[PDB]
DNA sequence: TAATGCAACACT
DNA sequence: AAGTGTTGCATT
């Protein structure tokens, strides 16, 4: 129940709402969950590591902020937390 | 003037379900359906529920195919063949 | 080296010299084996089950007359010895 | 009426062909020739398409049967070029 | 609209 | 000409 979301791609079916393209079956995604006007619940909207932080999304502290961001690698988690400061 | 949330065409597998009766529709069969959202999966969510010719004129009035439209009037209606549009045209008849 | 074979289909892109259908990615194959005139070697005409018998082929003794017969399910083994009769 | 029946023209409909002129792959879209032939190590498939780069193919015109008779125009499926691909071609395969 | 199943293409 | 590997459909 935050406000985003980080995760592997479960699937290369997903599209970057900025680019319009398709997203690898294992890369780095980050969504921003915003309200559905079908069925009052929130739904990702996936963009892909790069194109998410260009539609503007100043996150002051990733770790709390992002949901499973727990689970990522520590690698990944660093570089999160590096270009969200 | 075609409605826009109710389509017609021929099946394009034998794995999608009639939500009228909860049996397969067989590939090649004509099906109708409406676009509306899956109560199961509202997150699509706004999509084509199909229905056998048969089992969709059963539920006309709940699925809200009001007896103002015609079955010329559906989506890809133009794509069938002639035996076929015919067939629901005696089907779904207007007013 | 024999003049037949059976197995279940490797992969579903084979297709009967009979009816010209696909055949399945498990179902009852039998081949006859022909000379090829591109490798000095033979190479098998898949058939369905049903379709192999059709062209019109007896066989006495399937377990030695084909090859790969006992390397495959009992249940087929008996199947394939009882319609070789007929 | 007087194209080749045994030789090609075509863009590569994927990235996973090799050309059998370098032995590395084709990347997509990119122009590729090829010899309707019988591939040594599967020669149970019969004559079937070997690939090569433009460049890898008339390095190699002559053990390939190009004669020095035919031209790229002549190739099976070259009509089906873009412009600025055909006169490509046919600089590189001129005729006699 | 993205996560399964499937089915069909591309190479050989 | 049929196995293998890959891409893209189809349904939800
Ligand atoms: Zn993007
Ligand atoms: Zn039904
Ligand atoms: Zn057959
Ligand atoms: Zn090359």
């Amino acid at each position: 129940d935050k406000l985003y979301r980080v995760e592997y791609a479960k699937s290369g079916r997903a599209s970057c709402k900025k680019c319009s393209e398709s997203i690898p079956k294992d890369s780095l995604r980050m969504a921003i969950m915003v309200q559905s006007p079908m069925f009052d619940g929130k739904v990702p909207h996936w963009y892909h590591f790069s194109c998410f932080w260009k539609v503007g999304h100043s996150i002051r502290h990733p770790d709390v902020e992002v949901d499973g961001f727990s689970e990522l690698r520590w690698d990944d988690q660093q570089k999160v937390k590096k270009t969200a400061e | 003037k075609t409605l826009g949330d109710f389509a017609a065409e021929y099946a394009k597998s034998n794995r999608s379900t009639c939500k009228g009766c909860m049996e397969k529709i067989e590939k090649g069969q004509v099906r109708l359906s409406k676009k509306m959202v899956d109560p199961e999966k509202p997150q699509l969510g706004m999509i084509d529920r199909w229905y056998h010719p048969g089992c969709f004129v059963k539920n006309r009035e709940e699925l809200g195919f009001r007896p103002e439209y015609s079955a010329s009037q559906l989506k890809g209606f133009s794509l069938l063949a002639t035996e076929d549009k015919e067939a629901l045209k005696k089907q779904l008849p207007g007013v």
